[PDB]
């Protein structure tokens, strides 16, 4: 695509620039270019990629509330842009999905890689069950739980409780349960036994890993707090 | 909106 | 162009949307949209499509900066996203001064709409002029200068000193003096003189109107206190 | 930065 002629090395340089320069989208434009060049992503380079997709589906998920917001207070401009928001929001989940599918997830051996891949699949799924309608919601949902249940079936047998990855993963899928499967109880169960495990591992854990982990297992702490 | 991973960007 | 199917009212109105949602990009092509339907805009439109350009080139300035800093710390990857940067950002400012030269300026016979899109005019080429060099550095300079001058020639003459337009010229005229002509006895005088002739007038003022004008002589007065 | 009209966007 756009970026093929550019050296692989040169667009996770941009990227890191984009970032130190908030331009997110242009940070998402090299890491799929990165990503389009066949190699598999080093642990750094899948934080960039997801950190320029999250700042650029962030800020149209945003959008998309404050108009929809509007839309339930008028109840055609307001639906037509809230409608056009929405198609942008949904071709950049279809992105990343494509980009995950061709060909992150098959590629990824190694437990670090595969769940980091999963649990962004089910994340890109969710954001698209968040604005989506009727049976096409179902589906949609269904696929985001497919991916978080792979992800979590891997993380507990590969990766140490209080690995940040896996404390991510259950996070995002507790949310998914309370807010997208209408399943709070489930949500809650989840963060909890999630927070219990990982506060019971933290004694293995150097000082830096600590921190790692408890900024984590504070946002678990900070959804039970809502919920119960 | 609940606390997900990562940057908090909405 | 690209806006040419839509009614000017639903562009309108989609600005607004825009501006709600943080969605400065398709706030200005909205607004550019309703500028190419060749109708004079009204004072509330005006600020429209102020706010939305100034919020895109705001984003294109700050990460330039970004980007102008690590370049010159590391005296190609660098220089050439500098470089896209500052091509983006050039671009957006060419698309506002060719708005403002056809046909807003011939068309704005009122001080208010006059001063006020001559003040665009000497910002823009402001813009121009931070990430300018040599002699395009020169001319760029001038044409700022040249319209600021014109603006503040007529904001003397048809409106009190109290108005928040000639006081936002005069604002930002005294920042042109400062850090891009670099006279900075021009521009400490006039936000000295901008100040104490708006004191003056202030008693002439309603609440609102009071409100409104001493909020841009706070933004003189803090740029006097880092000045002197 | 000194202090300029409108939104303080950079
Ligand atoms: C593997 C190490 C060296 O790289 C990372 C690990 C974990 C995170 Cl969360 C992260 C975020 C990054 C960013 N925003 N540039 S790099 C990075
Ligand atoms: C019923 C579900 C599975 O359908 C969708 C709706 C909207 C979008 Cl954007 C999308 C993207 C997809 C992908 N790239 N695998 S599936 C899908
Ligand atoms: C003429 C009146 C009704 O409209 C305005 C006057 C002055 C300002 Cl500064 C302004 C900013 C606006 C915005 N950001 N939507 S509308 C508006
Ligand atoms: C030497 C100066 C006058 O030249 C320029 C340099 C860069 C740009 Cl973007 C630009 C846009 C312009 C316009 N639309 N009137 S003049 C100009
Ligand atoms: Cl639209
Ligand atoms: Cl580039």
């Amino acid at each position: 695509g756009a970026m093929g002629s550019m050296e692989r090395a040169s667009l996770i340089q941009k990227a890191k620039l984009a970032e130190q320069a908030e331009r997110y989208e242009d940070m998402a434009a090299f890491m799929k270019g990165a990503v389009e060049k066949g190699e598999e992503l080093s642990c750094e380079e899948r934080n960039l990629l997801s950190v320029a997709y999250k700042n650029v589906v962030g800020g149209q998920r945003a959008a998309w509330r404050v108009l929809s917001s509007i839309e339930q207070k008028s109840n055609p401009e307001v639906r037509e842009y809230r409608e056009k928001v929405e198609t942008e929001l949904q071709g950049v989940c279809d992105t990343v999905l494509g980009l995950l599918d061709s060909h992150l997830i098959k590629e990824a051996g190694d437990a670090e890689s595969r769940v980091f891949y999963l649990k962004m699949k089910g994340d890109y799924y969710r954001y698209l069950a968040e604005v989506a309608t009727g049976d096409d919601k179902k589906r949609i949902i269904d696929s985001a739980r497919s991916a978080y249940q792979e992800a979590m079936d891997i993380s507990k047998k590969e990766m140490p409780p209080t690995n940040p990855i896996r404390l991510g993963l259950a996070l995002n899928f507790s949310v998914f349960h309370y807010e997208i499967a209408n399943s709070p109880e489930e949500a809650i169960s989840l963060a909890k036994t999630t927070f219990d495990e990982a506060m019971a591992d933290l004694h293995t854990l150097s000082e830096d890993s600590y921190k790692d982990s408890t900024l984590i297992m504070q946002l678990l702490r900070d959804n039970l707090t809502l919920w119960t | 909106m609940f606390k997900t991973e990562g940057p908090d960007s909405d």
